[PDB]
């Protein structure tokens, strides 16, 4: 499979999704942060928090802004990143859901053997393996091995790719 | 505000921080001109006391540390010569030579003589010539 | 004689020089703590897992301090005591265990509840040693304050700020067992005792009051609905807040009293207001657990009352999934408004009240800010105001960049709180008197004289402590019926301010930040330890460090940024702002005009009148037409003057002739003090190119809307140590004009202007005397629109010069625009429709 730098939407997406502790396609993209939690106001500043950190610069009153709108705009300055908050989910999922031993080193030569999908590709499963996060003990690494599957045809599914 | 034609560019500006100047004074100072704080020379400063004193340069010392204290603090001539990055060369603007003179570099002794008198102020920089 | 002793978790490891006589004792621990810790995993990511060295000595502590016997004598006291004191030694540097832990979150790859842990360790420890917090900190704060350079003020929030209030009580049990826990099990027990003296309370708490089952089984705690019920609610969140007050005051070494002593006065918002007189009371530790109790069975009768005079009532399905469709939110007792004017809401109440009986008629309840209101009254009523609200809003994500600012459907945000009881509401009245006859019954009664600080009056803004009559009352009538007016009540003159209320960041603290934002106040989150990346409040920690960190100053605007005078030897009187103090002159440029200032004989005139001006580039259209003008302008210009150059970014072409050659001739080094880029921001890129590689003093920009501020303040944010000026202009400008009022962006942007000391703020348009300009000079401008004052470091006049003698417009030209009457401010907004003061707008190419 071809390169291709990750899209600042699904990563926006899964970050909202996973502080909502939601699925990946229950939250509607042309939405704004502010109408989601409408009632709530400490989900505002945590994931407003949560993008400056991923993203740095950020726009004034992300919240009355729709996120897809937001999603160009923080592509613009934005280049196939990681970054601080998903450097950090992605080390939390990888020691507590994925048995110990199984990093996320195997977890990406795993995919880079089986499916063959670049290293660009290997943050997108994994940020789909958060936005719909297993949150049990996936011990045996069969099971592990099984839901990245699960985790690269959803990536597939989303983005458009064929496997 | 645009009323009198051919008016001195010169002559409004001035009509308009000479308007300012005189609104300040009467309501900061009771229209006392003694009370402006004066300086030598106002300018380029950023918007970010021994009379006899000894300075060693390294090859860690820090620039601006150097040239902060190499200039003073009072404002004269030698605190212009050390912080200006540009000095005119007829109608020119060229890199302040003297800046890369004073440069810090390892072996550098500077010392001053009447550091409270600018007018007697004398910098004399050593070096280690032929040892 | 020392035997050292390493306990490691990975690749961490910490190396503790127990004695020899004793260090059989602590290896028996060694191995055993080694079996309650986990497992070494990559990063230490897994809870419960140490990350830092000191968090291994935290775990290590908090398990030795387990396994203790306070009350009997074990072979493990000695070793708590030298593995605490070599813990207190090495990483806590005088600082409180806050200010290390705020560190550890900011530097290391530390989770917040990392840092709950680690000081629910070292307090048990300490407090467990047989080592209380009795001697005084050092907290520079405190500190400063004895000395007086510092005022605290303690606010205290109440209902509304966040939905699961229990869960920051809940945090407080495990993190300070040790220093609340007894207050927890006296309000506690306090509170099972009333239930049984109140006849018909056990009705209202239908699943019980036990809290302190609820603290120790979240299966027992029940539904959060039952729980943000009023009688529930009202009791927790005093004791919330008495928890907050406490923990300060036993980790700063002070009593109640003290702590007391040290605020200049103290005041709360809405039922918070309660908590507030409840430390005034206060002397010892002693006197404290009769001071509580009154407060605490004040929130016990308002609670119960308030819910027997109101009763919360099933609301229907069709109501709520229309509510969620439009997702404003669940519909409650009280509807915040933000971004809106009083008299706007106002209008739309009379017109919602006028419809309704006075049995279901809304009122305004809070006054939280200038542009933040909360109605109150019956959801059905509320939910009919949100219908009408709705139909006046745009819709969020309208694009009114192209649209004349006037005729913008104006934008606002209304959520329903997360309350049970419309507070401050006519519909609250009947509860007053069995509020009044069951505070008498149980004896609560707060005296002037006993009273200590001035605790101000959330009405009218006045200090308790001068009622006549009952304070209880006055306070009772203040949370029930009359509405809270926070700026009113929040007009003294403070230096720092403590939010010991509920929420945190989301509590009243951060909105009382906003309020006086600008005027030299710092806010303090007390109920809270976290990091704010903007830095304009604290958290925790600033209570308790003892560094300079400790003391952080909010920026006065009017102070920082004063038009201050000053004289070379010459006696040239200048007004001195940040911009005059980088170049060296008056304030006043001419900016770029084309075709005013492509002129060499304009642009030189100006410069050697002293004044600077940008040779606009919208004129030549070649390299050869700028070499030819610029050389033009040396020749006339007086040796060591320097001029600046306007370009247009929106002409691509004129940009990539023009920038290399203005790189090539500051590279030989001409008199170009500056560069602006008129019509559009450039991306970071290129002005970070423009920054680096021209070699120029600084960058003019001259940003149109909102969108283009944030980019040049990004701009600044990269370079902090080169000058940006930021050529702020409104639409009423004479040339290329956006629709955008001049003051409006200001107002909601000067504040995150100001955070970047390198952005040289200019002020333009409109401007041709003294007198217009001088208000925005010294800032009293925005007093106008009810702001802190917010002062200019410069003005640039475009139309003002334009009849000047120098200027190579033709003489009837002169005499044309001299003719034009102009208009004032407002009617600017009119030139898109017909000739207004013989000027008019159309259409570029
Ligand atoms: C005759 C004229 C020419 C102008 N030319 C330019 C220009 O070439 N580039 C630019 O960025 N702004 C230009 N402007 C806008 C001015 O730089 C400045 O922002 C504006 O004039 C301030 O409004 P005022 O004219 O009401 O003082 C021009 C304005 C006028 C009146």
């Amino acid at each position: 499979i071809a390169d291709e730098p990750v899209k600042a939407s699904l990563l926006l997406h899964v970050l909202v999704a996973h502080k909502l502790k939601k699925s990946l396609d229950s939250i509607p993209m042309s939405k704004t942060i502010k109408d989601l939690v409408g009632g709530k106001s400490t989900v505002q500043n945590e994931i407003l928090g949560d993008l400056g950190k991923e993203f740095g610069t950020t726009p004034e009153k992300p919240e009355e802004t729709p996120l897809e709108e937001l999603a160009e705009t923080f592509q613009d300055t934005f280049s196939g990143a990681l970054g601080k908050q998903s450097s950090s989910l992605l080390s939390r999922l990888i020691s507590s859901k994925m048995p110990g031993g199984f990093t996320i080193t195997v977890a990406r030569k795993y995919l880079q053997t089986r499916w063959g999908l670049p290293s660009g590709r290997q943050d997108g499963v994994l940020l789909v393996a958060l936005s719909n996060e297993p949150a049990a003990r996936l011990g045996s690494e069969a099971d592990a091995k099984a839901f990245l599957d699960s985790m690269a045809q959803k990536y597939a599914s989303i983005v458009g790719v064929d496997l | 505000f645009t009323k009198v034609i051919d008016e001195p560019i010169k002559s409004i500006m001035d009509g308009i921080h000479d308007g300012h100047i005189k609104k300040l004074l009467h309501q900061y100072y009771g229209d006392d001109e003694s009370k402006i704080p004066a300086v030598e020379y106002f300018g380029g400063e950023s918007p970010v006391s021994e009379d006899s004193a000894v300075f060693k340069a390294t090859s860690s010392t820090d620039e601006e540390s150097w040239f902060k204290a190499l200039a003073g603090s009072e404002i004269n001539w030698r605190h212009a010569s050390f912080l200006c990055s540009f000095i005119t060369q007829d109608k020119m603007f060229v890199s302040n030579p003297i800046r890369k003179v004073f440069k810090p570099s390892q072996g550098m002794v500077v010392e001053i003589s009447n550091g409270n008198t600018s007018s007697k102020t004398v910098v004399t920089l050593s070096e280690p010539v032929q040892g | 004689s020392t035997r050292p002793l390493t306990l490691s978790h990975g690749s961490l490891e910490h190396v503790l020089l127990v004695p020899t006589a004793s260090f059989f004792i602590a290896s028996q621990l060694q191995e055993q703590f080694n079996k309650i810790l986990p497992e070494p995993t990559e990063g230490f990511a897994a809870d419960d897992e140490p990350t830092t060295p000191a968090e291994l000595v935290g775990k290590f502590l908090g398990y030795v301090s387990s396994l203790v016997e306070p009350s009997k004598v074990g072979q493990f006291d000695q070793v708590l005591n030298l593995c605490l004191t070599e813990f207190e030694n090495c990483y806590l540097e005088g600082n409180d265990i806050h200010a290390l832990a705020a560190k550890l979150l900011q530097e290391n790859d530390t989770t917040l509840v990392k840092t709950k842990e680690l000081i629910k360790n070292y307090i048990t420890a300490r407090i467990m040693a047989k080592r209380p917090f009795d001697k005084k900190s050092n907290s520079a704060l405190f500190r400063a304050v004895g000395e007086g350079n510092a005022q605290l003020v303690a606010i205290f929030g109440g209902q509304g700020n966040t939905d699961d209030y229990f869960e920051e009580l809940r945090d407080l049990y495990q993190t300070y067992h040790v220093l609340v826990g007894d207050l927890i099990k006296f309000s506690a027990e306090t509170l099972s005792e009333l239930i049984r003296t109140t006849l018909d309370a056990e009705k209202v708490f239908t699943q019980g009051l036990n809290i302190l089952e609820w603290l120790e089984n979240p299966s027992n705690t029940p539904d959060k609905d039952y729980l943000l019920s009023i009688p529930i609610s009202c009791p927790l969140i005093g004791v919330i807040q008495l928890a907050h007050y406490v923990v300060t005051a036993k980790l700063l070494g002070f009593t109640p009293g003290e702590l007391r002593s040290y605020l200049k006065g103290a005041t709360g918002h809405s039922q918070g207001l309660v908590t507030a007189v409840a430390i005034a009371e206060t002397d010892s530790w002693e006197s404290f657990f009769v001071s509580v109790r009154k407060a605490i069975t004040v929130l016990f009768f308002i609670g119960v009352r308030c819910y027997e005079a109101y009763p919360n009532t099933s609301l229907p399905p069709s109501i709520l999934e229309d509510s969620l469709e439009n997702n404003e939110g669940v519909p409650s007792p009280m509807l915040s408004i933000s971004n809106l004017t009083q008299e706007q809401v106002q209008d739309y109440v009379n017109k919602t009240n006028s419809h309704l009986p006075a049995g279901k008629q809304v009122e305004i309840s809070l006054v939280n800010g200038a542009k933040n209101l909360v109605v109150s009254g019956p959801p059905q009523s509320l939910y009919g105001l949100n219908l009408t609200l709705r139909k006046a809003k745009a819709p969020s994500g309208l694009d009114q960049s192209r649209i004349p600012f006037s005729e913008r459907k104006l934008k606002f945000s209304n959520r329903f709180l997360p309350v049970a009881s419309p507070f401050h509401s006519h519909l609250l009245v009947p509860a007053s008197d069995l509020i009044n006859k069951d505070l008498v019954k149980n004896n609560v009664s707060f005296n002037a004289k006993d009273i200590q600080i001035p605790v101000y009056d959330t009405f009218d803004g006045s200090d308790l402590r001068v009622l006549s009559g009952s304070i209880s009352e006055r306070i009772v009538d203040c949370i029930i019926r009359l509405p809270v007016k926070w700026e009113t009540t929040t007009q003294f003159k403070a230096t720092h301010i403590l939010d010991f209320g509920p929420g945190g960041a989301s509590g009243l603290g951060v909105l009382t930040h906003r309020n006086k934002d600008g005027t030299g106040v710092r806010v303090i989150v007390a109920g809270t330890l976290d990091i704010n990346p903007d830095d304009d409040y604290g958290f925790k920690q600033e209570i308790f460090d003892v560094t300079s960190n400790g003391l952080k100053k909010n920026p006065n605007w009017l102070e920082e940024y004063h038009p201050k005078l000053i004289k070379n030897k010459s006696g040239k009187i200048f007004v001195e702002t940040k911009f005059s103090k980088l170049i060296g002159r008056p304030p006043l440029l001419v900016p770029g005009m084309t075709p005013c200032t492509v002129s060499p004989d304009f642009v030189a005139a100006t410069t050697n009148a002293g004044y600077t001006i940008e040779l606009a580039g919208g004129g030549y259209f070649s390299a050869a037409g700028m070499t030819a003008a610029i050389d033009s302008v040396v020749s006339q210009i007086e040796k060591g003057s320097t001029f600046g150059i306007n370009l247009i970014y929106v002409n691509p072409f004129m940009l990539q002739w023009g920038i290399p050659l203005i790189k090539e001739l500051r590279s030989k080094g001409y008199p170009i003090q500056f560069l602006t880029i008129g019509a559009g921001v450039p991306s970071l890129e290129v002005a970070s190119e423009y920054i680096e590689t021209l070699g120029l003093k600084y960058l003019g920009l001259k940003p149109g809307s909102i969108d283009a501020i944030s980019q040049v303040i990004n701009i600044a944010k990269a370079h902090p140590n080169f000058p940006i000026a930021l050529q702020w202009t409104g639409g009423r400008g004479g040339g290329h004009h956006s629709f955008e009022d001049a003051h409006t962006p200001m107002l909601q942007m000067y504040s995150k202007i100001r955070r970047h000391p390198n952005i040289m703020l200019i002020f333009g348009s409109g401007f041709g005397s003294a007198d217009d300009t001088y208000p925005y000079l010294t800032g009293e401008w925005s007093t106008k629109f009810d702001y802190p004052p917010m002062p200019f470091d410069g003005f640039l006049f475009g139309s003002r010069v334009m009849i000047a003698k120098e200027v190579k417009t033709s003489p009837d030209a002169k005499k044309c625009i001299a003719a034009c009457t102009g208009v004032p401010d407002d009617k600017w907004e009119q030139t898109y429709k017909k000739p207004t003061g013989g000027i008019v707008t159309v259409r570029s190419e």
